[PDB]
């Protein structure tokens, strides 16, 4: 009694309006200039 | 060597004939590999089979 389970359903259907509906998040969570680069990617280089 | 964060390996390798001595001669060591770890280091070992 008064003893619920920590874990509670989605009520995801189609059939939900919006807000309802399951949305697929990701977060990025890199970081700044602390050690040296190891993804840098952004060069270009133009015709000799 | 390591300097602020980066592994440097410097290698050479030669044919040789000798007993259970280091010759003398002038040889070059050409740079192979940087890495960018960041990490410090103070001791070390090698590996034998």
């Amino acid at each position: 009694f008064n003893c619920y389970f920590p874990l509670q359903s989605y009520g995801f259907q189609p059939t939900n309006g919006v807000g309802y509906q399951p949305y697929r998040v990701v977060v990025l969570s890199f970081e700044l200039l602390h050690a040296p680069a190891t993804v840098c990617g952004p060069k270009k280089s133009t015709n000799l | 060597k390591n300097i602020d964060g980066y592994f440097k390996i410097y290698s050479k390798h030669t044919p040789i004939n000798l007993v259970r001595d280091l010759p003398q001669g002038f040889s070059a060591l050409e740079p192979l590999v940087d890495l960018p770890i960041g990490i410090n280091i103070t001791r070390f070992q090698t590996l034998l089979a």
